[PDB]
């Protein structure tokens, strides 16, 4: 048996300027796997519990988003920068596990409009 | 949408101690091209980092301990791809590499059995030189977030209403689950 891995990213809608909370940034498909804590999502910020998005335009905006799912329906979540949001450890669905990125906020405040981005390593431990 | 995929051509690894090296066959599965990146945690593999085109399959060498324990460690294998939000990712598909010797006579199957339990937690007792790499636990037949069980060793478990049966089945060496044992505690 070999060990595939995918990932979907759906994106949600657009973001407009601060900004809401709780807003769908985007839909997450994880597939292949034969729990929510072998699941890792990391980014350069590092910061636990949040995948940070930053501006392109020097500027340094930020903002930070969960990542979280709903089990067979008590909310769930992968480690994000190593530990756990929401939920105890938990069994992912048979085949295909969905996690929502979703808006948490800008600790800084004070967005403009333009491109922010997160570079998202996304590390399974079969 | 965008799609991401790293297929790794097994599940796990068993790796005979002091042997010259095994292969493993590294799929990019994606329409762009990706630079593979391979490292084990807690061992060299060649390539550590190279280009791997668009639907095109590449092989990895890994090459070399307790001498009466199998030892663990993971290969990890990760494709990295070339308000507005962008993001982008990338999988690091990660498997584990069990260093067996071949003093210890025979597989995980054998002794998948002898896993004895008790509350205290409910902890299992591994008295096997083997990793028992369960895929699926429950117990009072409530369902309990899995994990390995170490050789030598004990493992403790959260409890998930008086019920006392529990039953496991491990992943076996070709990473197909094995049959299914029960025990009352």
């Amino acid at each position: 048996e070999p060990a595939r891995i995918t990932l979907t990213y759906k994106e949600g809608a657009p973001i407009t300027i601060n900004i809401d909370t709780e807003l769908l940034v985007g839909t997450l498909t994880l597939g292949g796997y034969k729990t929510s804590t072998s699941v890792n999502f990391t980014d350069a910020a590092g910061d636990p519990m949040y995948l940070t998005f930053t501006s392109q335009d020097g500027n340094n905006h930020q903002f930070t988003t969960k990542v979280i799912g709903k089990d067979s329906d008590f909310d769930i979540s992968p480690k994000v920068n190593g530990e756990n949001l929401v939920g105890d450890d938990v069994v992912l669905a048979t085949g295909s596990q969905d996690f929502f990125v979703r808006s948490i906020g800008s600790k800084g405040g004070k967005l403009a409009a333009g491109k922010y981005t997160d570079a998202v390593t996304v590390t399974v431990s079969n | 949408s965008k799609e991401y995929g790293v297929t790794i051509g097994e599940s796990r690894i068993i790796y005979p101690l002091d042997a010259a090296g095994v292969m493993v066959s590294v799929k990019n599965t994606q329409d762009y091209p990706v630079l593979i990146q391979s490292r084990i945690y807690d061992f060299v593999v060649t390539p550590p980092l190279f280009r791997l085109d668009a639907k095109q399959q590449n092989s990895l060498r890994i090459a070399q301990f307790p001498r009466d324990k199998e030892s663990l460690k993971w290969l990890c294998v990760k494709g990295i791809p070339p308000v507005g939000v962008f993001v982008q990712f990338a999988i690091n598909n990660c498997i584990k590499l069990l260093v067996r010797p071949n003093e210890l006579k025979g597989t995980p199957i054998q002794f998948a059995e002898n896993l004895s339990w008790k509350v205290d937690k409910l902890i299992a007792e591994n008295p096997s030189p083997f990793y028992m790499n369960i895929g699926e636990l429950t117990f009072g037949g409530k369902s309990i977030p899995s994990h390995y069980i170490p050789p030598k060793s004990t493992w403790a478990f959260d409890l998930p209403a008086g019920a006392r049966n529990v039953s496991w089945r491990i992943i076996n060496d070709q990473g197909g689950l094995d049959r299914l044992y029960s025990k009352n505690v």
